């Protein structure tokens, strides 16, 4: 049963990102203050659930079924959803613009 | 997200950002533009005013008091409380501010001067409590330099007024806000607003 | 979506015009637990709605604020203030010039006689018997 658990946090998303601009000149580092709060913290069904289970806390290689992204309009979300086994990357209106086999 | 060198795209960037505006349901962020039509007293002309991802960074409004090239991060992204009292002699027909943005800032807009007395604005709130009683505006086509010594990219904001023989003497609470020029550029934050309460004009 | 930055407009967005009927939802994606006063200032500036509400930790704000054009004061034509005062330790303010739409209704009368061709000189009185009473 679920008790503790391996990945019983989440991760950060920052609010600075690890995202560059396009124009025409990719660099430059813009202010990204993803507007007025990511709501926060990646969840994840376990990729060794049974067993992880019992597991107080140990390092595995876990696959991501969410990642949590709140600016303007809708929500984004990046995730390699585990179910098909296919990295699912979704917008900030939202729709799969990759299914992406492994 | 660009992964391996396959672009997967993840919806509008502007969303992503802050500056952003959808100024009068139009929207403006990084990769815009925006063609304006300015048709005067003098005739016609039209500016043309495009917008790039990296022209980004907040556009603020920071009073007299203020420096130009001292930045306001750590007071609020929309208002902040300027208490002091700027006196207005009967030789000034012009509001001073410093409009503080450090990169290079091309982008041409208008700052809107929405006049209000300290009754048609409570000094108790931020409530303006009513719809502007004079509306005037300061078209600030801003220059990423015409050389430091000529125009810096710190500019000192003279919002002149046409109806200053159309308001007299009075305690005001003015309301300046960083203003698209009519569907014009993304602009604004930290702080998008400057908001002076115990002003006292002269004339 | 608008933002005047430090509060995510959702809705409303600059220079709206609301309809006769329709509901204003103060949606509004801002920071957590400050003292969103709206008053909707409607064109002679008092206060026909009012109310303070408070973000939560997600951020949105979900509130009906009015019903236009069924309610006194959301009948009147011309510039609202949609004016939200934001009350934390450091107060901020946004300035929304919202508008209305005005009605009126029309009736016929139509007459017609045995031969089919439109009569010309018939009278037609029309009396508001609403109130019981020939107004």
């Amino acid at each position: 049963s679920t008790l503790s658990l391996v990945a019983k946090g989440a991760g950060v998303v920052e609010f600075l990102l690890t995202a560059y601009p396009y124009t025409g000149n990719i660099t430059f580092a813009p202010p990204w203050f993803i507007a007025e709060n990511v709501v926060k913290q990646p969840f994840m069904t376990y990729s060794d659930l049974q067993f992880a289970k019992t597991n107080p806390s140990a390092i595995l290689s876990l696959s991501t079924v969410n990642i949590t992204v709140v600016g303007l309009g809708g929500k984004a979300s990046v995730y390699y959803n585990s179910t098909s086994g296919q990295t699912v990357i979704t917008n900030i209106y939202g729709q799969t613009v990759a299914t992406l086999s492994g | 997200i660009v992964l391996n060198g396959k672009a997967y795209s993840l919806g509008p960037a502007g969303l992503f950002l802050l500056p952003f505006v959808t100024y009068t349901g139009s929207a403006i962020g990084a990769n815009a533009t925006a063609i304006i039509t300015v048709s005067d007293g003098v005739g016609t002309s039209t500016t043309q005013v495009p917008i790039t991802a990296e022209n980004f960074t907040p556009i603020r409004l920071a009073p007299f008091q203020v420096p130009a090239q001292v930045p306001l991060p750590n007071a609020p992204k929309l208002k902040y409380e300027y208490n002091g009292s700027i006196v207005i002699t009967p030789q000034q027909q012009v509001l001073k501010i410093y409009v503080t943005s450090i990169l290079p800032y091309p982008q041409e807009f208008q700052i809107q001067a929405f006049v209000y007395e300290a009754s048609q604005f409570n000094v108790h709130t931020g409530s303006p409590t009513a719809a502007p009683v004079y509306f005037s505006y300061s078209a600030v086509r801003a220059y990423p330099a015409l050389g430091i010594g000529t125009s810096v990219p710190n500019l000192l904001v003279y919002v002149q007024l046409q109806g200053i023989s159309n308001l007299p003497a009075g305690k005001y609470v003015i309301v300046l806000s960083a203003v698209p020029f009519a569907g014009g550029p993304v602009l604004s934050e930290y702080p998008a607003q400057l908001i002076f309460t115990n002003v006292t004009l002269t004339q | 979506a608008v933002t005047i930055n430090g509060i995510t407009f959702y809705s409303p967005v600059p220079n709206q015009t609301y309809k006769y009927g329709q509901q204003l939802v103060l949606s509004i994606q801002s920071q957590p637990n400050a003292l969103v006063t709206l008053y909707v200032y409607d064109p002679k500036g008092n206060v026909v709605y009012n109310n303070v509400y408070q973000t939560n930790s997600s951020g949105g704000l979900t509130a009906t604020i009015a019903t236009f054009g069924s309610t006194p004061g959301f009948t009147t034509v011309g510039t609202y203030t949609v004016s939200l005062s934001v009350q934390g330790t450091t107060s901020e303010s946004a300035s929304v010039n919202v508008q209305y739409v005005p009605l009126t209704s029309t009736i016929t009368a139509t007459v017609v006689n045995q031969e089919g061709s439109p009569l010309a000189g018939a009278t037609v009185q029309l009396y508001n018997t609403t109130s019981g009473s020939n107004t």
